[PDB]
């Protein structure tokens, strides 16, 4: 019974590790999807939370 | 008052209860099986037995002509023979060259120890169970003697009490079963009418004193080739020496959870397998009115040391404050943790300790002191001794041997993932309508 | 040589069947089930009758006290009564003014014509059933009776014959049953130890002459009310007598195909359900070889009138030419149909008559004189009558009573349009081809 719950966990943290970084990614690249070459950056508070 | 409960079917394990009702003080209930009785149905089929060929003084008529005749005793087996020359030692018995001839007939019966080595072969069904219930109440003691089935009432020291089928059954014996010098096993004897050389039930009878017998085992006569008279026979060996030298073991070193098996009623006892429905109904006189049962106030629980032990270990301590001395009672409606004993006195702010057993580490659980309630929590510690035979377990485990730091850790490593990815959705269609504002 | 069978277990209808051997004329083979036996196992729960109050002289205390004290005979019950003043036709037994005290016991013990109405409630299982078999082969009779179980073959003439088991099990009784006075009825009786009042079974006791009783039948006294001395008692109609008067029918006119039910042995006999596989040896002596059977050349079917009755009434005629005097045997290996004799002296041209019964209008089959076969066919009509009470349907109806007429009906029924709409097609395609040449 013990080993079953060991790898459960693992999976569950894998599994949430695994959408989050994916989400974090998405959003990201929606942010950053407009060129925005055109103008200067929209605001710097968002290049920071960016990188 | 009728109250039910149900009760593991285990010897020496005492279950505790009360039972509430308005206006009258909680009345301990203590429920112990003092004993179990299987008892089934059987039939006898037969009885079988080491035999005894019987080999009569043959037949002669000498220069003459003789015909075989049958009989009705248990495998005869007749046989002439022509051209035989009987001699004795007063010389030849007759005169004639080979015109003579000689019956010889052969027939088997049961021998006579077998009036105390008999093997009775039976056919079982309908397993029927009877328990030994002994009662206390109200520091009074009754007995009581019933079968599981709840058609059936046990009378008895001012109460009458009904048992319930048991939840799940048991029955070590077979279908078939045979009995021998107070030893039982399990065994597929042969039906009967039945009968095949060199093996168990190869003699049949249906006593045995019955002069009707009914049995066949491969006697086959030879031609007499010696000078004197002589009848030689030859048969297999008999069967139930065979059966009896690998009978395997006996049924005692077999049956599971340990049944005691009685042979003069072929019947098991003091063995546990499932638990039993049991409703008391308890006079109203025994039950005392709550005004005149003491009157506690202001109870608290302390843990000094307790012991996740199969034994019972645990301890614990209890404060209260009351006004009349008296006698309460005191229970642990937690189905975990047992206490030991259920009535005790009270002072005006007297402090009593309390024995209990526990199947968890995490002991919690709240006990009543007399008529109030209390909660309280610890944690118990495994023991060093891990080997004991005495009552252990008094309660399953429920799954109750995660502590509450596994379980804190188990929580703590859980995040929230999923609300993560949420909010990326969630951003992503901000930054969408944020790319409609632009 | 061993052949088997599949026979109607029923009684007074002949089975007839063949065996086949190179170089050994067939041998007629004729089995018979002249009674049936189903005898199933049972114990012995406990007996009841009508039983009788026992109101032995109530103890009078004068000018004293006194009190109950309780017993072990069945029922017992007991009451004390204050104020009492017994008076007799001498006059008063007592002299003090309510001082004295008079307590009064009752208890019921079985009535002594008990001993023949006695009711017998029974427990049965495990219905095991015995065949008696009458078999003739080569006009030489055997009887055999043999357990239907296929594993105990029966001894006759140290012949091993195997029956059974049974393609369906069927048992009339029930698991509880209870017996009286030679009539058997079908019936839950409460279990042991459970008595109810103006219900049966409320006196219980293990034998007819058992010491120990034990029975409830809710007797309650009454305080004294009259001048005089007596001790009145009420109680419950007996409930044996009720279940008399609404037992219902026996089981003699319930049981299903007609089961004759005897008592003692309390089993069931001639009543037929059911098919019975049955393998036959036979002695190779018995075989005759087909050297010395008669030769049969030439032989031809007659129908000279047939009748679709439930008896045997169809006739039949068979024209042979042969060269050697003897028997030869004759069957009709078509379930459908079955003769009368099984064989027939056979002369160099002669011809002869045969007695035979079908259980179809259109009786049509393959008939074997001794070696040889011949197929033949005819129509039979329905009898005039049509209610008798002879052994009828020696072969079930096989879905055969469709008439040559009938068939050929349906063959004219059939339509074959699916050839219309294949010619449709052809014609589409041919012509989608010519609109393309348009
Ligand atoms: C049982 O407990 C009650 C409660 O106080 C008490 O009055 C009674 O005397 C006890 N009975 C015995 C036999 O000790
Ligand atoms: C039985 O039939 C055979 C064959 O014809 C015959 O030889 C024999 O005599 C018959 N036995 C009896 C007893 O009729």
């Amino acid at each position: 019974y013990t080993v079953i719950v060991l790898c459960g966990v693992a999976l569950a943290i894998l599994v949430g590790t695994a959408s989050s970084a994916a989400c974090i990614a998405k959003a990201r690249r929606d942010c950053l999807t407009p060129y925005a070459l055109a103008p200067n950056a929209t605001v710097p508070t968002a290049l920071a939370v960016l990188c | 008052f009728e109250h039910a409960t149900t009760v593991p079917n285990v010897p020496g394990i005492p279950y505790k209860a009360l039972v509430e009702r308005a206006g009258y003080a909680p009345l301990n209930l203590e429920i112990t099986v003092v004993s179990s009785e299987l008892t089934p149905s059987t039939n006898k089929e037969y009885v079988t037995c080491k035999f005894h060929t019987v080999v009569p003084s043959p037949q002669v008529k000498c220069c003459g002509s003789l015909e075989c005749k049958a009989s009705s005793k248990a495998d005869y087996t007749c046989r002439v023979f022509g051209g035989v020359y009987p001699f004795m030692w007063g010389g030849a018995q007759c005169f004639c060259d080979s015109e003579n001839t000689q019956l010889s007939e052969a027939y088997v019966e049961f021998a006579p120890d077998c009036t105390i080595d008999h093997a009775v072969a039976l056919k079982v069904h309908t397993a029927a169970l009877k328990v030994g219930l002994r009662i206390v109440y109200g520091n009074t003691t009754a007995r009581l003697d019933t079968f599981v089935n709840g058609v059936t009432p046990g009378s008895s020291r001012d109460l009458k009490v009904i048992a319930g089928p048991i939840s799940a059954a048991f029955s070590p014996f077979d279908h078939k079963v045979v009995i021998r010098k107070g030893l039982v096993y399990n065994y597929d004897f042969p039906e009967y009418g039945a009968m095949n050389p060199g093996a168990f039930g190869d003699i049949q009878a249906s006593s045995l004193d019955a002069t009707d017998i009914v049995a066949r085992t491969d006697i086959r006569l030879l031609k007499p080739s010696v000078k004197n008279i002589h009848v030689p026979y030859t048969q297999a060996v008999s069967g139930y020496e065979m059966w009896k030298n690998n009978s395997g073991r006996p049924l005692q070193e077999t049956a599971p959870f340990g049944c005691k098996i009685e042979v003069e009623p072929l019947r098991a006892t003091n063995c546990a397998y499932g638990h039993i429905p049991i409703s008391i109904d308890i006079p109203d006189a025994a039950f005392v009115r709550s005004s005149e049962s003491p009157t506690i106030l202001e109870v608290s629980c302390t843990v000094a040391d307790c012991i996740y032990s199969a034994d019972f270990g645990g301890s614990l301590t209890l404060q209260y404050k009351a006004n009349r001395e008296g006698h309460c009672p005191v229970h642990s409606h937690s189905t975990t943790a047992v206490l030991k004993e259920a009535t005790t006195h009270v002072t005006a702010t007297g402090s009593i300790t309390l024995h209990f057993s526990t199947s968890s580490p995490q002991a919690n659980f709240i006990v009543s002191l007399c008529g109030k309630k209390t909660t309280c929590n610890a944690e118990c510690k495994p023991p060093a001794d891990h080997i004991i035979g005495e009552p252990h377990k008094v309660d399953q485990e429920f799954q109750a041997a995660v502590s509450k730091t596994s379980w804190n850790w188990l929580l703590a490593l859980f995040g929230g993932a999923s609300s993560l990815i949420v909010v990326g959705l969630i951003v992503l269609v901000c930054s969408s309508m944020l790319i409609n504002t632009r």
